[PDB]
C-alpha cells in the first residue's frame, strides 16, 4: 500500500541517559516483537544526549502503526525504569 | 523526557488518496480539542508530512497513534 520515511529524536538530560534508553530498546526488549523487527528498518541508537529512531517503511500502514506504537511504548518502558 | 520531535511521511499510491487522507485527517486535527502536544502537518502532492513536537513519550505515543490511526480508517473506508 504505502512508503514511510519516519524519524523520531529524544532529547534527555545527559549522555548517559540516551544511551541507557537506546541500549533498553535495542537489546532484549519484547513490548516490540521480533516479526515486526524483522518487517521494516527499524534503527534507534543514541546520538550525544538525544536517542534517534529512524524507520523506512513499505508495505501496509498497519504494521507501520503497530511497530512505532511498540517503540514509543519501549523507549517509555525504558524512561520508566531508569528514572525510579 | 525533554522534547520529543517526530516526523512521519507518508507516500500514498495516488494524488487522489493523498488529498481524501489528507481532508479527513485535517478535519480531525483541526478539531482535537485537548492539545496533547504540536503537530503541524501538511500535503506535499502523493505524500503527507507529519511533523509532531511533544512533551513526553504519553504525548509522541498518543499524536503519533492518533494521526496514523486516522490515515488507516481513510485508507481502509477508501478502499472497501
Amino acid at each position: 500500500k504505502i512508503r514511510a520515511k519516519v524519524e523520531l529524536t529524544w532529547e534527555y538530560e545527559d549522555e548517559e541517559t540516551a544511551k541507557a534508553i537506546a541500549n533498553a530498546v535495542n537489546v532484549d526488549n519484547i513490548s516490540i516483537p521480533e516479526k515486526l523487527k524483522k518487517s521494516l528498518n527499524l534503527i534507534t541508537f543514541p546520538d550525544g544526549a538525544r536517542v534517534v529512531t529512524k524507520v523506512k517503511y513499505e508495505g501496509e500502514i498497519e504494521s507501520l502503526v503497530v511497530a512505532l506504537d511498540d517503540l514509543i511504548f519501549a523507549i517509555k518502558v525504558a524512561e520508566e525504569v531508569l528514572w525510579s | 523526557p525533554k522534547r520529543v520531535q517526530g516526523k512521519i511521511v507518508i507516500e500514498f499510491p495516488s494524488e487522489d488518496i493523498a488529498e481524501v487522507v489528507y481532508t479527513s485527517v485535517l478535519y480531525e486535527h483541526v478539531s482535537v480539542p485537548y492539545r496533547r502536544s504540536r503537530v503541524n502537518f501538511r500535503r506535499e502532492g502523493r505524500r503527507i508530512v507529519l511533523e509532531i513536537e511533544a512533551n513526553d513519550s504519553s504525548a509522541m505515543r498518543g499524536t503519533v497513534n492518533s494521526y496514523l490511526r486516522w490515515i488507516k480508517v481513510a485508507l481502509d473506508v477508501l478502499n472497501i
